[PDB]
C-alpha cells in the first residue's frame, strides 16, 4: 500500500469518470524525490567510500592495509553508483532494507608446462650477491621482484625461505602440471526485495536475536557448478519445475513467459535457510545454512562466513519502538495527498466543462442581412433597442474560488511539518557529516538535524557491510592477491580474533572528514617542534601526502 | 563446422533466444515512444 | 462542475447548439451572462482559518 | 527507406551480432563468445577477443527504478501538466481569435 | 497555468534561467557562502555522478584493448618516453589505475 | 588517470597520454558528448557499444 | 518516587530452552517445564510484538 | 559530544602555550600526547609518550 501511493496504482488512483477530470498530483512522491539526492551525494562525493582507522598504536598498518583491499573490490568488482541509488531509494521507498552479503567464488584448474631445477649449494661470490639482490627487491618492491626476476632465482630464494641456505638453481628441463587458476574471488552485496525474504517474527526487533532467516532467489545450473562439491544431488532436479510461474510466491521482474531454451543456463527458484540449529543434540545451537530447490536438499552445512551470524544487514528509515521493520514518509502522507488531489480536479472539472469561445446573440437585434455581415466581419447596424456592447454574450473561464487555493496550500503545509521535507530546500546536510559546528552560515537548522538523524542509520549500514567484508577478506584471500592489490608487506590476523573487531574501525569517508583530518596533522605539525624528531615529522608528513591523493610522494617520505 | 567446439551453437539455438527476449523489449520500447 | 440553465432561454435547436461547443441564439427577456449557473466551492469562512 | 547504392562493394546491409555466455565445451562451465549472422547465414563463432571478458555495453540510468535495468525520464512525471497546460493555453486564444475585433 | 508550471518543477527539480552551475564544483570541497551547492544542485550533482561513472567504465574498457591491440613503437611515439607493460593475466583486475573525468 | 600505489605512477601517465589522445583525434568529442547526454536525458537510459 | 528505594521489582520476558542450557548450573528444576503451556497465549499480561 | 572533545584540545593548547616549553620535557610531551588522542591519531600518541 505504501508504493502504491508512491505511484498512483492502487486505492490512491482517482476513479474513472466520463467527463471529469483523472488526474493526481503526486504529493508523496515528490518528497521522496527531495529526499534520494540528499542522502546519496555523501556516499558517492569522494574517490573513496570506506574509511578505515586503527584502535591501538598497533593497528596502524592493518588498516592502512584493508582500505586498500576494501576500496578496491567496491571500485572495480561492483558498480558503486548503481548499488548507492538501490540502496537509498529501497529504504525510502520501502521504509525499510535489506541488503545480502556473499562470497563469490570461480576456482578452475588449468594444465600448463612448467620447469624443473636442481639445487647446488656451491656457488661463487657473485651468486650470493645475486641472491641478495632479489631478496631485498622483494621486501623494497613486491611487485618489481614478480615481474622482472628470473624464475631460476626464484626458486632459490623460495628454497631460502624454507631452509635458509643459498643454492644454485640450474635450468633441468622441462615438465607438464596441472593448478587452478583464481577466477573472480570477491565479495559480493545486493538489494533484496522486502517480499523474497522471510525473517524471525520472535526476533523482538533486533536481526542478531532472529533464529531463523529464509531468502528466495533465483538461479541457473552453471551457476551451481562453480561450487563443484558444495551443492549435493544435484541430478534430481527435472530443471523443468520450480519456475518463477510455478512459483508465485517469489516477486521477481523476470517476465513471467520468459524462458531460456538452453537447459545449462535454465533459471530456476532456490531457496536458502539461515538459523541456528541444534546440531549435535545436545542443547547447543550452531549457525548452519540448507539450500533446496523443489523439494529436494541440494546443500546442509555449518555457516561458512567467519562472523558466524546471519549475512543480512537491515536499515529502517523512520524507526519503530521494539520493532524490525520501519516506517516510511508515505505513511503519514496518505490523507493529505488525496484530498489535494480532490481539490486540483475540482479546479480542472471547473474550467474543463464549461463554455469557453461560444457567441451568443439575442434574437431581434441584427435583421437578416446584418446578422450576415457581423459574422463575416464587416460592419453592420442593429436595432436601437438592444445593446450589442452587453447583449451579445461572449463566454469564458469561471473565475476559481479563492478557497480552492487555500485547501490546496494547507495540505502542502502540512505535508511539510511533519515530513521535514521542503521543495527547493534542503540538501546541504551532506557537507557536515562527523564535523564539528560551522559559523554562522555553516551551521545545521532544525530541518537539517532531521536529515542528518536518517543519514546515521544509512552510515551504520555501510559500517556493518564493510565490518563483514572484512572478515570475509581474512579467509577467503590469499597473500599474493592481498600483495598485488597493496604493494607492500601482507599483515595477518589469527583466526580466533575474527569474532571480535578488536583493531579496525570501519566508516564512510566523506571530503570534509578528509579535509579535516589534514589540518589536523598540520596544526600537530605546527604544535610540534619539527626539529624534535625527524622520524615524527617524516611519519605526519607522509600521512598528509596520501589525504592529498599523492601516493608517491608518500612514498619517498615514508623511507626517506 | 564454423568452430572446432564440441558444442558448438546453432544458429536456430541463437535465434530462439532472440525470440525469447523480444517480447519482454518490446513492452520497454512502447514505453520509450 | 454542474451547469444550471433556466427553462425557456434556449428554444429546441439552440439549446442542443450550445449544449454542443456551437454558436447560439438566446431569448433576450434572459441573459445568459447571469442566468446560467457555473457551481464552484463555497468560500471558505475566516473563522475557520483562525480558529 | 528507398535508399541502396547500385555498387555492391558499398551496399548496405544489417548484421545482428550476438554477446553472451554458451557452454562451449558442453561440460558446465561458460564461456563469453560472440556470434554474427545476416539472413540466416553465419558469418561469425568465436570467443570473445576483448581481455574484459564481458558484454562491451555500458548502461546508464537517468532516473535509476529499484532493482531494474532501464531508467525513467522526466519526461513521465509531466504527462499531465503538459496536456492541461496546452488546453488553457488554447483556451485563451479561442477567446480572443473568435471574437469580433 | 502558473500552477502547472510550478508543479512541474518541483517534481523535476528544473528552473528556468536557474541552476547550471554545478560543473564548477565536481569533485571538490563545499565553497564558500556563494559557492556552496543548493538542494537543487544536490540533485543535479546526482544525475551527474551517473554520466561520470559511465564515462569511467567506457575509459576502463579502453585501456584494456590498448594493452593489447597496440604495439610498442605506436605507444612510444605518442608517448615520447620509455614504454611500460602490463601483464596480459592482469588485464582482468584493474589493480593500478583508477579512471575519473577531469 | 591516477596511480594507486607508488608504482604505478608511470604507468598511468601514459595511459592517461594514450587514452586523451584516441579521444582528442580518432573521434569527435564534442559530437558524442552531445549525442551521450541527450540520449540518456530523452530516453530515460543511455547505452553505448564500444569496440 | 526513587527507583533505589524500591524493595522489588518483577520484570516479564521472552526465552528460549537452549537460552537457559547457556548457563548450564545457573537453572535448577528445568525438567519440570512441559514446554508447551506458558506460552505468550497462554500468558495474556505479557505485551509481546510476537504473534 | 565532538564540541566538548575539540573544547578540551583547545585547552591543552592554551596550558601548553602558558607554561614554558622548557620548563620540563615529560610535561610538554604528556600535554602533546593527550593532544594527539583527542585528535584520533593513536600512533602519534604512542611516540610521544615514549619518545
Amino acid at each position: 500500500e505504501w508504493n502504491d501511493l508512491m505511484r498512483i496504482e492502487g486505492k490512491a488512483k482517482p476513479p474513472k469518470v466520463k467527463g471529469r477530470s483523472q488526474v493526481q498530483p503526486k504529493l508523496v512522491r515528490r518528497q521522496a524525490e527531495w529526499r534520494y539526492s540528499a542522502l546519496t551525494e555523501p556516499f558517492l562525493g569522494s574517490n573513496k567510500l570506506f574509511k578505515v582507522t586503527p584502535v591501538t598504536w598497533e593497528d596502524v598498518q592493518g588498516a592502512r592495509q584493508n582500505e586498500l583491499v576494501l576500496n578496491y573490490q567496491f571500485r572495480t568488482k561492483l558498480n558503486r553508483v548503481s548499488f548507492i541509488d538501490n540502496y537509498v531509494r529501497s529504504v525510502v521507498d520501502d521504509g525499510t532494507g535489506i541488503v545480502r552479503v556473499g562470497w563469490n567464488r570461480e576456482i578452475r584448474k588449468e594444465k600448463q608446462e612448467v620447469p624443473v631445477f636442481s639445487l647446488f649449494p656451491i656457488q661463487t661470490q657473485e651468486q650470493a650477491d645475486a641472491l641478495q639482490q632479489a631478496l631485498q627487491l622483494r621486501t623494497d618492491n613486491p611487485r618489481g621482484y614478480e615481474e622482472n626476476v628470473d624464475e631460476a632465482i626464484k626458486e632459490s630464494v623460495r628454497f631460502f625461505d624454507e631452509t635458509g641456505q643459498a643454492t644454485y638453481a640450474v635450468q633441468t628441463g622441462t615438465t607438464t602440471t596441472e593448478v587452478e587458476v583464481p577466477l573472480a574471488n570477491h565479495p559480493t552485496v545486493e538489494m533484496l526485495n522486502p517480499e523474497n525474504i522471510i525473517i524471525d517474527p520472535s526476533c523482538q526487533g533486533d536481526i542478531n536475536k532472529a533464529m531463523f532467516a529464509i531468502v528466495s532467489f533465483e538461479t541457473c545450473k552453471a551457476d551451481l557448478l562453480k561450487e563443484k562439491d558444495r551443492y549435493h544431488n544435484l541430478n534430481k532436479i527435472d530443471w523443468q519445475s520450480s519456475a518463477p510461474v510455478n512459483e508465485p510466491d517469489h516477486a521477481t521482474t523476470t517476465p513471467q513467459e520468459f524462458q531460456i531454451s538452453d537447459p545449462m543456463r535454465k533459471r530456476v527458484v532456490a531457496y536458502e535457510y539461515w538459523g541456528f540449529w541444534d546440531i549435535e543434540g545436545n542443547g547447543v545451537l550452531e549457525p548452519i545454512v540448507a539450500t533446496w530447490i523443489g523439494s529436494t536438499l541440494i546443500r546442509l552445512e555449518k555457516n561458512p562466513y567467519p562472523d558466524g551470524k546471519l549475512p543480512f544487514v537491515l536499515i529502517p528509515y523512520m524507526p519503530v519502538k521494539r520493532d524490525m521493520y520501519g516506517e516510511p514518509d508515505a505513511e503519514l502522507l496518505g490523507d493529505n495527498q488525496a484530498v489535494l488531489g480532490a481539490v486540483m480536479r475540482g479546479m480542472i472539472d471547473l474550467l474543463g466543462r464549461s463554455a469557453n469561445g461560444q457567441r451568443g446573440m439575442p434574437k431581434g437585434m441584427l435583421d437578416a442581412l446584418n446578422s450576415r455581415r457581423y459574422r463575416e466581419g464587416e460592419d453592420y447596424e442593429y436595432n436601437p433597442t438592444q445593446n450589442p456592447a452587453q447583449m451579445i454574450i461572449e463566454h469564458k473561464f469561471p473565475e476559481l474560488p479563492q478557497s480552492a487555493l487555500t485547501m490546496a496550500t494547507l495540505q502542502n503545509q502540512e505535508a511539510e511539518s511533519l515530513t521535514g521535507v521542503k521543495a527547493f530546500a534542503g540538501g546541504v546536510t551532506g557537507e557536515s557529516y562527523g564535523d564539528v559546528a560551522a559559523g554562522i552560515r555553516g551551521v545545521l537548522d532544525a530541518a537539517s538535524k532531521r536529515e542528518m538523524a536518517i543519514l546515521r542509520r544509512l552510515a551504520k549500514g555501510m559500517s556493518e557491510i564493510g565490518n563483514k567484508i572484512i572478515a570475509m577478506n581474512a579467509v577467503f584471500l590469499a597473500e599474493h592477491e592481498v600483495v598485488r592489490i597493496t604493494n607492500e608487506e601482507f599483515v595477518t590476523i589469527k583466526r580466533e580474533d575474527l569474532k571480535g573487531n578488536f583493531d579496525l574501525e570501519v566508516d564512510i569517508s566523506t571530503a570534509e572528514v578528509d579535509n579535516q583530518k589534514s589540518q589536523d596533522l598540520g596544526f600537530m605539525l605546527q604544535t610540534i617542534g619539527p626539529n624534535v624528531d625527524q622520524q615524527i615529522t617524516l611519519n605526519i608528513l607522509a600521512e598528509i601526502a596520501d589525504l592529498k591523493r599523492m601516493p608517491k610522494l608518500a612514498h619517498d617520505l615514508r623511507t626517506w | 563446422k564454423l568452430t572446432s567446439w564440441k558444442n558448438e551453437l546453432s544458429l536456430q539455438a541463437l535465434k530462439a533466444d532472440l525470440d525469447a527476449a523480444k517480447p519482454s523489449h518490446t513492452a520497454m520500447m512502447i514505453k520509450v515512444k
